[PDB]
């Protein structure tokens, strides 16, 4: 029955799946520009004088903190799921096996 | 003004001190980019008009 | 094109045309060396809590 | 990822580790029912 349906396990490849999600787009809103001349911070600090190069910096730092904000408040929620489906399987051990 | 020349510059190593710190120059201004690392850049031209 | 980071050996076969490589983070993982030609991969120093 | 910041850490428990305690619960159940 599991091994002729690829997709019967398909519960726990959710959640495996929403986590990695979560990550890479953590990591792409990095090439962002957020009004910013540049994404790279590098480039900004290689070109410009410091009274505009922190201009710059600030949108990027607005737009990567807020980006942080959003992942860490989703984690809260999903994690807050996942202990309900922990509590169900403990119990069910408990009064099932 | 109608007919301004254009001249470009490459192949070559271009120290801007040499044109930042002249006094000949009434005014020095820049877009995008900091007089003072002109000398640290690399560009695949530049063009004077 | 400045950083910090370990230079080494790339084994990316990198197309005549090809200067650099980059990640999805937008960052420069590989450059070819203006003097020899050669591609060298671009890793960040170890770190950790 | 590891380079933009990113860690992610090991489980206290082990794969052997749950394997073993999940064996645990089937030996008692089939030599000792519920007791």
């Amino acid at each position: 029955s599991l091994s002729s349906t690829p997709s019967a396990l398909g519960k726990l490849q959710d959640v495996v799946n929403q986590n990695a999600q979560a990550l890479n787009t953590l990591v792409k809103q990095l090439s962002s520009n957020f009004g910013a001349i540049s994404s790279v911070l590098n480039d900004i600090l290689s070109r410009l004088c410091p009274p505009e190069a922190e201009v710059q910096i600030d949108r990027l730092i607005t737009g990567r903190l807020q980006s942080l904000q959003t992942y860490v408040t989703q984690q809260l929620i999903r994690a807050a799921e996942i202990r309900a489906s922990a509590n169900l399987a403990a119990t069910k051990m408990s009064e099932c096996v | 003004v109608y007919a301004w020349n254009r001249k470009r510059i490459s192949n070559c190593v271009a120290d801007y001190s040499v044109l930042y710190n002249s006094a000949s120059f009434s005014t020095f201004k820049c877009y995008g980019v900091c007089p003072t690392k002109l000398n640290d850049l690399c560009f695949t031209n530049v063009y004077a008009d | 094109l400045t950083g910090t980071g370990v230079l080494t050996e790339s084994n990316k076969k990198f197309l005549p045309f090809q200067q650099f490589g980059r990640d999805i983070a937008d960052t420069t993982d590989a450059v070819r060396d203006p003097q020899t030609l050669e591609i060298l991969d671009i890793t960040p120093c170890s770190f950790g809590g | 990822q590891k380079f933009n910041g990113l860690n992610v850490l090991p489980p206290l428990l082990t794969d052997e580790m749950i394997a073993q305690y999940t064996s645990a619960l089937l030996a008692g159940t089939i030599t000792s029912g519920w007791t």
